[PDB]
């Protein structure tokens, strides 16, 4: 993967992510409950700077839900 | 779905329904008040029955 569409490419899938939470949340307000029976709690995306070896910067990874 | 009862859960299943059709119009067949008309020839009825 070319490394400017390596840092455009995550920056998609970091954004798609986020945007599927939100439509998650938007949908799940006003859910009674979960499947086992516990509240649904609202869910959010962490985005971190990619590339930890070289240069502090370059594309944006969304891990830990 | 079947309840565990180890947790205190929704016993959710789904089932929406419909309509609301008329199914029946009773009669209320209890006596009414009477009226004097001091005509001769017309009668009214205690109890139950029907002139035929």
């Amino acid at each position: 993967l070319l490394n400017i569409f390596d840092i455009a490419g995550s920056a998609l899938a970091a954004q798609s992510k986020r945007l599927n939470v939100a439509a998650s949340n938007l949908a799940n307000a006003d859910s009674v409950t979960g499947p086992d029976g516990q509240p649904y709690r609202a869910k959010q995306v962490v985005f971190q700077v990619d590339a930890a070896p070289g240069q502090a910067t370059g594309g944006v990874k969304v891990a830990s839900v | 779905g079947a309840q565990s009862s180890e947790q205190t859960t929704l016993p959710s299943g789904l089932q929406i329904g419909t309509g609301v059709r008329p199914v029946a119009t009773e009669r209320l067949h209890s006596q009414g008040n009477l009226s004097q008309t001091n005509n001769s020839k017309d009668v009214a009825i205690k109890g139950q029955g029907f002139f035929q």
